[PDB]
């Protein structure tokens, strides 16, 4: 007997505080394209909540437009955790985007403990926001059952799964088209026929957002939105954001292009499948200077990629293997994982490689340090930080990540930040009293 | 082997050259329907003072002329050497056609001298061992993203009337990679400025070229050995370029015009990858 | 490891 929501607390654009207001007044500015040209659109009326068998909490919806502002999506991701969990519910220190290849793959059993492992660490120790697509096929799905685990190892606050997915793809849209705007239980039957489609939804993901362009069974057009949108989230939450590759194919090398060319890191997971394996070898061959790597060249990677993407025309085969080299160009936005090379435990040391190697300010590496518990890599970059000189911004930052140590209930990190010259009485507030 | 510049001259408002065949680009072939357009840039027909007049009458062409009483390479890199229009007076490109009369988006009549320095070390990891790839030992190079295109590039831009490829070389290296510019710093940059060899003297595949300017470049290469001097460099994209970064040098570079050629030039002379 | 590195990468 679950009663529907009638009013809503949105954040204002000052993030200091939220307002309270009706919800249709809201969804409003969320808009649908039926005409695939009808380029302004109608407003759009289907979101709410879907019910998956064997799930006892129920995930929300939004169908939006391409052309609509991430900003307003992000309110609305921001409203429903607000609803659910109170005002004070956990925000997120780390986006973690996973991209990889949609249909399915067979990883090695190693391979899989040590992704699961890595990854679930990872949120779980930062309550992470996963933004992965929605189909049930390959990663998602993985990820889907990776985040399982947490679903039921947790009882308090979970973080949300999030899977954006292009509309026209989806099982089930004429029934979720149908009704009125508060529908709150749907039964979601992904075996049921659907003639023109043949995806169906992934039931381990905690929220979805379907955008939609008006075209039907069309893929790829929801790419750009995703990386607008965490993005967007990113500057919000002043949390880094990292993309992780599995296997993939070239909407998966298009959207890391565009993850690198943005200035978000990637981590690419060698052993993983095709396009991940592609990534690692042109890295190996690019920037890796051990001995075996030696025999490395173009044509056996020009070869791998014509074997593995098949494109049309050579033209296009050299503008792929040119993106590839784009994407590899700059050394510290991508950490390649490699069974054979590190840990069975450390892909969440990969993961802070990558933190490391794209955040700016000594402060915010330091309080992720923190977070993933790693004291060796925060002694090492303050010892070195030390050594060159950075005295200064090492002062800057000692009080901040003093207070966040205290805060986060982490004691050993709270002895090195003191040690290192950090008079206890000289704390300051976050905020002006 | 032939050049082929894009139909659209760059930076003219849509004015699109005289679409022609790779097989009838060279000089020696006939071609009776060449007919191309005559479009001049309005920068260019301003007449700025790195740009030549308008009417190229009484000008001597194949050897260093003087305007203002400083000398100018007018002088080309090609064999056959430059030939002059008898109907207007204008040079004629001697690297082949590019459907496109007058002098477009190039200043200068006939060759515009080019001059490129291609500032290169080793490309070695932290433990200090040379990075080796193919059998060869791998270079890396500064390269300056255009702000005009966005494509990446050497630095570079034309030689000035009365000065050499040595100033030329080290004004575009200090305006472009270092931007604003001591002590040590200036003593390591003076070093590694002190050994300069002049690499190549090409024709460029620039798409601005036409039938009656061409650009021709010289590179200059300008090699660290030890990786001191090029590890003291402050790195920050300037003037018409927006980032520069270090690059590795290889085969499958999308870099602007034809300095694949002129890496693949520098690598030959130093028996580097490519 | 140093076995592997002296003999399998010397081929
Ligand atoms: N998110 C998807 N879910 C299901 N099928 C898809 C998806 N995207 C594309 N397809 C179609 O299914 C087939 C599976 O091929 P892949 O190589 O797996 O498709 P890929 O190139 O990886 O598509 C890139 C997609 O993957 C996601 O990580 C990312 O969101 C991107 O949209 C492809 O032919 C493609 O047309």
């Amino acid at each position: 007997q679950s009663v529907a929501a009638k009013t809503l607390l949105i954040e204002n654009e000052d993030g200091k505080g939220s307002t309270r207001m009706e919800v249709q007044d809201f969804m409003k500015r969320f808009h649908m394209h039926a005409s695939e040209d009808d380029k302004t659109g109608s407003p759009s009326t289907a979101w709410g909540t879907l019910r998956f068998p064997t799930k006892e909490a129920t995930a929300p919806y939004l169908r939006l437009s391409v052309n609509d502002d991430p900003e307003d999506a992000l309110l609305f991701v921001k409203a429903m955790l607000a609803q659910k969990y109170g005002e004070t519910y956990d925000r997120p220190s780390l986006i973690l985007s996973v991209t990889g290849g949609a249909r399915n793959f067979t990883l090695p059993p190693r391979l899989e403990t040590a992704i699961a492992k890595g990854l679930r660490l990872a949120a779980q120790r930062t309550n992470a926001w996963v933004v992965t697509g929605g189909t049930n096929t390959g990663v998602m799905k993985l990820t889907g059952q990776i985040m399982e685990a947490l679903s039921k190892t947790q009882s308090h606050f979970i973080p949300p799964t999030i899977g954006i997915a292009t509309y026209g793809v989806i099982i089930g849209g004429d029934d979720m088209t149908r009704g009125e705007p508060p529908k709150i239980g749907l039964e979601y039957e992904m075996h049921k026929k659907d003639p023109p489609k043949t995806t169906p939804l992934d039931d381990n993901h905690n929220l979805f957002l379907l955008v939609d362009d008006g075209s039907t069974n069309k893929f790829g057009k929801e790419i750009k939105f995703r990386a607008a949108f965490e993005n967007a989230a990113g500057q919000a939450f002043a949390a880094p954001v990292v993309t992780i590759v599995v296997q993939g194919g070239p909407g998966t090398l298009g959207t890391a292009l565009q993850a690198v060319r943005q200035g978000t890191p990637i981590v690419v997971v060698d052993g993983s499948g095709l396009a991940a394996d592609v990534l690692a070898y042109a890295y190996n061959f690019m920037h890796n200077p051990l001995t075996r790597f030696k025999s490395y060249t173009i044509d056996d990677l020009r070869q791998k990629v014509a074997q593995t993407f098949n494109p049309k025309s050579s033209q296009q085969l050299t503008n792929l293997l040119d993106s590839a080299l784009e994407c590899v160009q700059d050394p510290n936005l991508v950490v390649v994982y490699s069974l054979q090379e590190s840990g069975i435990d450390e892909f969440d040391d990969c993961i802070l490689k990558a933190i490391f190697s794209s955040q700016g300010k000594l402060g915010n590496k330091l309080k992720q340090a923190m977070y993933f518990d790693q004291l060796d890599v925060a002694k090492r970059a303050l010892s070195e930080a030390s050594k060159n000189g950075q005295h200064n911004e090492i002062a800057a930052c000692i009080n901040d990540n003093l207070m966040a140590a205290m805060m986060h209930n982490k004691p050993h990190f709270v002895e090195l930040y003191l040690g290192f010259d950090a008079k206890i009485y000289e704390l300051k507030p976050s905020e002006e009293v | 082997e032939w050049y082929v510049p894009p139909e659209e001259y760059p930076k003219s408002g849509g004015v699109k050259r005289y679409l022609i065949d790779a097989s009838m680009v060279p000089l020696s072939i006939m071609c009776p329907s060449y007919d191309p357009v005559e479009y001049t840039h309005p920068s260019v027909a301003a007449q700025p003072v790195w740009a030549d007049p308008a009417d190229p009458r009484k000008i001597k062409f194949n050897v260093k002329d003087e305007v203002n009483g400083k000398v100018v390479d007018r002088t080309s890199c090609h064999p056959s050497g430059i030939s002059i229009d008898s109907n207007t007076g204008r040079p004629i490109n001697p690297w082949g056609r590019t459907g496109m009369t007058g002098r477009g988006l190039l200043g200068k009549w006939g060759v515009n001298q080019a001059a490129d320095t291609v500032v290169t070390r080793w490309k070695r990891s932290p433990d200090g061992s040379i990075l080796e790839r193919d059998g060869k030992k791998v270079l890396e190079f500064v390269a300056i993203q255009r702000q005009d295109n966005k494509m990446w590039a050497i630095p570079g831009g034309f030689v000035d009337n009365g000065e050499d490829v040595a100033l030329t070389s080290g004004r575009e290296f200090m305006e472009e990679a270092l931007g604003m510019g001591s002590a040590e710093s200036k003593d390591s940059l003076a070093a590694l400025f002190s050994s300069g060899t002049i690499v190549a003297r090409i024709y460029c595949e620039d798409p601005r070229n036409t039938d009656n300017a061409w650009v021709e470049t010289t590179c200059v290469n300008f090699h660290d050995e030890s990786g001191r001097h090029a590890a003291r460099l402050k790195l920050q994209g300037g003037d018409d370029a927006e980032h520069a970064r270090w690059m590795m040098v290889h085969g499958g570079l999308n870099l602007f015009a034809s300095h694949r050629t002129l890496l693949q030039h520098v690598t030959s002379a130093l028996n580097a990858y490519f | 490891i140093s076995f592997r590195f002296s003999l399998d990468q010397q081929a």
